[PDB]
């Protein structure tokens, strides 16, 4: 049941990817460990909230 | 056997595209705010700009990333005197909420409703209160939880701390903190850091003191309570405990965000106090 | 039992740390998710949003809706500043409030373009041309269009396009800025002025207010997770 | 359209009503989500539910305030301000649980002459700040929900101190939100701006949104509705000018459950 | 030895933790199963017997058999309550203490569909037409016919048929109600009248016994295994 | 090496299916307590019902579920005096 | 030995099933932790313990 | 599954060649280091040698491995007073270097620039002051570290030991040392041993003093602080304890060398002071 | 839980250990590398570099630029030494303090061939035949051209070449010396002297200085790591 | 996720290559040990930095 995952490497030793095992002991979700696996998404229902899509090259009034 | 492994929170934002000169009837840099939308514009809309190969990432800005740390929501203060003495022996009772302090409510409140599972982590601190000498054997702390509805202790000592169906954390003094994980248990669909209403409705036709109730405040009884104290007996030299509650929102999801707490928290709800209403400092219009 | 040896960090306690742990309520029947409208992945996406600037800062307008308005008049050209403001997104009095600079403040690094945009809340009889200008740390800070003009900017048009967008591109030598007041670190200038004139005809206003917002670019980080001073609890 | 359709003018029905407007900044869908009715896969109470559809789905036009260079800004509360609404309201009475989406136009012309700007906000879950300072969270159910006539806020934080007899009821402070926020800050939240140089009005569509799939409308308000300010009144040279502001609303894909006998509020 | 590090939660003793433990009675020859009669597997599936409630509470009849016996008789109809009773299964009084209320009051959290029959003990020769009603909360609760038809209800006709169910659907704000009094997971008001009148002929007895049972619905459940309160060790 | 994984304790409780008017012979609502069981209705069977996605579960409420929690059956008084005690 | 199970899970982060791995160290089951992994049955043998199965819509005594 | 594993640090050396007599015109031995370059000679090239097996490694000596030792860079002082005493309950505030201790420093400076994870180890010591006799419960220590902008605790227990964001760690005296790895952190492309500029530009046209700053020191808080506290309530019997902190660069990477430290060092600066300056000592010319 | 059964060196602290430890700072942002010019790998590497040498360490040219300056003249030919040194690259004065005395002294052990070149300042005009000579350890050491010659040395003759390079083979007992004085693990002598004689012509200086550079041929290593005595912190 | 490498084999017991298990706890890279297995680069770049490559047996000035 071992989960093998990768880390985005920051600084190199002078010594291909590099990996993570893990493994879940309970049978409870909550009892697991944050992932930090997320997703992002596009700001746009909050920064462009309009019924009718915008186009930055024209006139936001027209 | 071994499992291995569109947008990732950790992926490096995009690159910054080389940009000539503009003599056109495109215009960006123009717009309405009152429509009620942002500028999505970025350098090269305005000024002439060059190629480069960004790396940068949001990894660290995540919902996760941003809570993914152990915050103090409470110190729980519970003793044990000398068999003697005339008061009673001190257990303690907290109810549980992320309100009591101000630093990790503060970074909730950045939005309207929230989910998630709950990692608490317990630090217990102990020491002598008397200009004595005698001494006292290792203590073993009992931390129960209590939920709504359940026979809430009244003694450090009683039949309660039986506890044959509410969950108990016997904890051993000089040990690791203890550590315990708590799943979504809202009777909503999502936790409310905000409510817009009341738990009852004043029906004229009945009378007033009846129907009234607190404003913003649902559950009388949201979670129920930590009820702690120390299992050992009476030591004739008394020895005071406290109980430090590290609060982690784990697998967590917020919606609807909201303008950060800009001045002084004043009780459980939105209200301010007079004298705390005025953070900004002067600074003048046309000064760096 | 197996032979194992315990190392250095055994039995302590990292607030910042990342492991599982038992759960207190086994086989919990847990309350389903429902689609709830507004859901946030990342703190930079309310970055991105624009947000009301309280300019102006002084002594009896500060702390009251009129801090929001940098005021306007018909009156003759001059080369002189309607408004400075200093690059310390987090720092500076007049940006450190606002949904971005408080974002910022829990945060020890700072990277990527901002954009400032302007609204023109005067009359529809109101004509005007303001020049809004971006000038990189390392000399005078700009006290006259001459200064101004010679740096980064945007000659904003006032007319049926209320408002005007400048972009304040990522010029740095540092990777990152710190989220403090710091000479190593420093953004540079933000300086306002007239191009030409405000100008109105009779039976019109000659005092008009306009409101400014920032937001930052889809080209925006920030790192190293940190304590506010924005909010405390003495006591 | 080179046939000649714009942003600035539109046309809105719903129902037995129909609004137009020449003068409009397009319009805003709430976290871009248009209202809708609750689904089987996230349905939780049992009964048949009772939808009013056109009867209560349309426009109704709330009493028309006045703003003046002293004007502070005005609030309302969704469902709350619709209580007393025709069809919408009796509905609203009649049964336990109410869930309600929103189309929310804010009317207010006036004349190329003339300056300001509306700040029109809608806040979710808008908690507003109690008028004590030695007591909290203790404004009363008849003070928290003024009904259509809505309510006001203040330049000023003045402490109610007739401890006594309390006004329990709310100090909203519009620097900060009415509860403890910036309010530069308030474009987080669903809005649009009302600048009379370029547009008549607001118009906002407004979602269910909430922790729970379905509620009680009767003792929680879904949404609040905040009007400010932003930049003050303002035309030729009077010295004390003024200009209507009208605000109408209509309720969408909204739906009932838990029928019994009319809910009569303590509303005094 | 294999290097390890201790984590937080180290040695502690969590009492509804589920690990393994060594065997203090080895290779022991225990005593194989027999198929006894009977067997349970959820505690639900007792909350799903009807079990006869408590109704009349009063100083004088309270525990004893009188409680369980609700009286009606041949007078004049009335638009007046036989019985009221609030939807608080683990909390009121009436309800608290049948299969059903104990079993909840092991729980913090209660959902689904209830189910209310009555038994009608009065003799074969006796008629008569009842209204059991279940009204939602949020409003007066219901104190006279009028009021009670408005909402939920069933008009119960006396025959061959001996006793009559009436479903109390699970309606509710929140996907969970609270095993406690609570104004905010209030569940409504249950009550019972007369739709015309219990008629009996000469040579019979004009007053009779109801008796009333409760039990839960296949869509009911509970959650958050808790201490109870109907049960103690003072000493 | 590896070994992975008929109604479970943890399955959804049944979907609650939308149920229209009726004027019918048929009587679920009627009934007789006295042959020793108890009536299988739902809220369907005696008042008009939309239909509803079952997401609860009996999970927490098993046999095993409702007694998984280690509690405290006595308390045992032991001691080590000083060797000269008479006791 | 080891046994590989599905976690029914409740909140999830916004980070396909996930499992937990379990394996027995004990000769002896009573040994053994709580699987959790049980059963449901129809209340059938006491809400309706009756000979003659009975119909909901049609009368219980006929 | 299984993952199993061009000149490697542990390669052994270069073999000597047989060499024989020689007659040339080829000059090896002669040469002009004027050129800035090193004569690449080996001695087959100026004398008759034999056939020899290389058996020898550069491996200790590798960047990595000359480094991999966790080493001293701070002690800092902590205490538990009795809550009589009129002195304030003594907490630490370390401003995060390299520099106070003179060891890890002057190897580091071996070179311009470095890159590299860090690993931060903490040895925790306490002692009693006072002839006393009393005693005192085992000590939990809170090790907050505060970066540069976030509230500095100005009180041994003030609301910013609560931590919502920063990362403390919770160590329990006689366990383990405590252990955190940190990653390379620095605002730029590489650590700098070395800044020969300022944080400031002196600009004529503006005030002396306001355009001043010093010499080779970039940002005036480049890491923030270490903020160490004793969590446990004050004791009736006063306890001293002291943290020392083992700094050690994992996954190090190092630029442009350097000629070592010669003299003793003189602040956190290249800076040398008088009667420090003469380290070689007496030897004459024609002396072995 | 799984059975484990702790070893010796269980929760000790070893400063030269090698082990995995939790994250202070989780999903940091790390700022990537830049191609800067001048990269290490190897301290051997630093050793391998000509460094010059502080030959004469006198009472009064000693910590003075004068230290590095080996005085000649036209002077009449004389079989005695220009300059004697000690073998003992870490712990001889005249070798300790250059880069691979530096190196060596963070070091317990060194093997390998040494190189050292000198170089001749004097005058264009200026000619001249030098013998440089090393004597491994175990007998008198060289204090006259005709000892010094029947060891390893090289005779060279001053011209175009500016310089001149000896090779010190690797001539040891045992695999490894120590760095430091040690009579068992003794390097032995390298020593200078004047073949003819630096002979030149009239209006020409008749005083030159010859400048000397030491570095390791690639064969050269060292092992054991420790603290050197080069430094220290005396309070 | 488990990797298995060679250990350069020192003193040999009187008891074919000799290997060492190592496998990754944390999600970090900054978490995780040393490996050792760094590699060597030509002094060059220092020795011998000239713009016309130098040969040995050859007069450096000509
Ligand atoms: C032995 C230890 C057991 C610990 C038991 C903890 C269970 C209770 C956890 C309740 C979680 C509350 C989190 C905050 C919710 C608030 O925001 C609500 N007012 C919002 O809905
Ligand atoms: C709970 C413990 C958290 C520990 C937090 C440590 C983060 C700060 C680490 C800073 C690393 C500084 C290393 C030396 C850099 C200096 O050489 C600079 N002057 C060069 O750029
Ligand atoms: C999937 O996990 C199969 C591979 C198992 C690897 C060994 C597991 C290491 C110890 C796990 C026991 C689980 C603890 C409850
Ligand atoms: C089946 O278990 C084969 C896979 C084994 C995985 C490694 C087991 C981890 C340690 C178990 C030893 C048992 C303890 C008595
Ligand atoms: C790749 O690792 C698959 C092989 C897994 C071997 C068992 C792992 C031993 C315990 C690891 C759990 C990781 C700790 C977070």
């Amino acid at each position: 049941g071992a989960q093998v995952s990768s880390q985005k490497v920051g600084a190199h030793e002078n010594s291909s990817t590099i990996n993570y095992t893990t493994i879940n002991y309970y049978r409870d979700s909550a009892s697991n460990a944050a992932s930090k696996q997320d997703f992002s998404q596009d700001p746009s229902k909050f920064t462009e909230p309009i019924k009718d899509v915008l186009i930055k090259t024209a006139p936001m009034l027209n | 056997g071994s499992s291995s492994t569109a947008a990732t929170s950790r992926d490096a934002l995009p690159n910054t595209e080389a940009s000539g000169p503009t003599h056109s009837k495109e215009i960006p840099a123009l717009t309405a705010v009152e429509t009620g939308a942002t500028n999505p514009l970025v350098p090269s809309d305005t000024v002439q700009t060059r190629h480069v190969v960004q790396h940068r990432s949001r990894s660290e800005s995540s919902i996760e990333s941003f809570f993914a740390r152990g915050a103090c929501v409470t110190i729980m203060t519970v003793d044990n005197p000398a068999s003697t003495t005339n008061k009673d022996k001190l257990f303690a009772v907290w109810k549980i909420t992320y309100k009591d302090t101000v630093q990790l409510r503060r970074k909730l409140e950045f939005f309207t409703y929230s989910r998630f599972d709950m990692e608490l982590t317990f630090v217990v601190t102990a020491n002598f209160t008397e200009t004595n000498n005698g001494h006292a054997l290792n203590q073993v702390y009992q931390i129960m939880y209590v939920p709504p509805g359940a026979p809430v202790p009244e003694k450090w000592d009683d039949y309660t701390w039986q506890t044959s169906s509410n969950p108990s954390i016997f904890y051993t003094y000089g040990t690791a903190p203890a550590r315990i994980s708590v799943p979504y248990v809202g009777i909503s669909n999502a936790y409310s850091h905000f409510y817009d209403g009341f738990s009852k409705v004043p029906l004229k036709d009945q009378s007033a003191a009846l129907g009234d109730s607190l404003y913003g405040a649902a559950s009388l009884n949201d979670f129920g309570i930590l009820a702690v104290r120390v299992v050992n007996d009476h030591n004739p030299t008394k020895v005071t405990s406290k109980i430090r509650v590290y609060l982690k929102p784990k697998h967590i999801r917020v919606w609807c965000p909201r303008p950060p707490r800009a001045v002084a928290y004043y009780g459980p709800g939105v209200d301010y106090k007079d004298g705390t209403l005025t953070p900004l400092s002067t600074k003048d219009l046309t000064t760096y | 039992g197996l032979p194992v040896m315990n190392t250095p960090g055994s039995n302590q306690y990292l607030t910042a740390d990342n492991f599982q742990s038992p759960c207190a309520l086994p086989e919990f029947d847990v309350t389903p998710p429902i689609d709830i409208p507004g859901e946030v992945k990342n703190m930079m996406e309310l970055a991105e949003i624009d947000t009301m600037i309280p300019f102006d800062l002084s002594a009896t307008k500060k702390n009251t809706m009129e801090m929001y308005r940098v005021r306007l008049s018909d009156k003759p050209h001059t080369d002189d500043p309607i408004l400075c403001l200093s690059l310390s997104p987090a720092s500076d009095p007049r940006l450190s409030h606002t949904m971005l600079g408080e974002i910022l403040n829990y945060y020890t690094h700072w990277a990527g373009s901002l954009k400032f945009t302007f609204l023109f809340c005067g009359s529809m009889m109101a004509t005007g041309k303001l020049l809004v200008s971006y000038a990189p740390p390392g000399a005078d800070p700009p006290k006259k269009r001459k200064e101004a003009m010679l740096g980064t900017h945007v000659i904003w048009d006032i007319g049926l396009q209320s408002s005007c967008t400048m972009v304040v591109p990522w010029i740095s030598n540092t990777t990152y800025r710190q989220t403090i007041d710091d000479s190593f670190t420093e953004g540079g200038y933000i300086s306002v002025f007239y191009q030409t004139r405000i100008v109105v005809p009779l039976s019109t206003p000659r005092e008009m207010d306009i409101l400014g917002f920032v937001s930052a670019c889809n080209d925006f980080s920030v790192r190293l997770l940190r304590d506010t001073t924005h909010i405390e609890q003495k006591a | 359209e080179a046939c000649g359709y714009s942003d600035r003018v539109l046309q809105l029905t719903l129902g037995n009503s129909t609004i137009t407007t020449q003068e409009a900044a397009n319009s805003v869908v709430a976290y871009g989500r248009w209202p809708e009715y609750l689904r089987d896969s996230e349905a939780n109470p049992v009964d048949q539910p009772t939808e009013p559809d056109v009867a209560a789905c349309r426009f109704y036009t709330l009493d028309t305030v006045s703003w003046t260079k002293e004007s502070r800004g005005w609030w309302w509360k969704l469902p709350d301000a619709l209580r007393d609404m025709g069809l919408f309201g009796q509905n609203m009475y009649y049964h336990y649980l109410g869930r309600s989406g929103y189309t929310v136009h804010v009317q207010c012309n006036a004349s190329k002459f003339h300056q300001g700007a509306l700040g029109v906000f809608a806040v979710p879950e808008m908690c507003l700040a109690g008028d004590s300072n030695t007591t909290t969270m203790h404004t009363s159910y008849q003070n928290a929900n003024p009904g259509e006539k809505g309510g006001t806020f203040t330049g000023t934080f003045t402490p109610d101190n007739n401890q006594t007899s309390p006004a329990r009821r709310f100090c909203p402070v519009d620097y900060l939100l009415g509860n403890g926020t910036l309010l530069g800050n308030a474009f987080v939240f669903p809005h649009q701006i009302i600048n009379l140089r370029t547009n008549n009005c607001a118009t906002l569509v407004l979602p269910y949104v909430n922790s729970l799939s379905i509620d009680s409308m009767v003792k929680h308000n879904n949404w609040g509705i905040a009007i400010l300010p932003l930049a003050p009144l303002n035309f030729a040279s009077e010295s004390s000018p003024e200009i209507p502001i009208t605000l109408t609303i209509a309720p969408m894909c909204c739906e009932f459950n838990g029928l019994r006998n009319i809910t009569l509020p303590r509303l005094q």
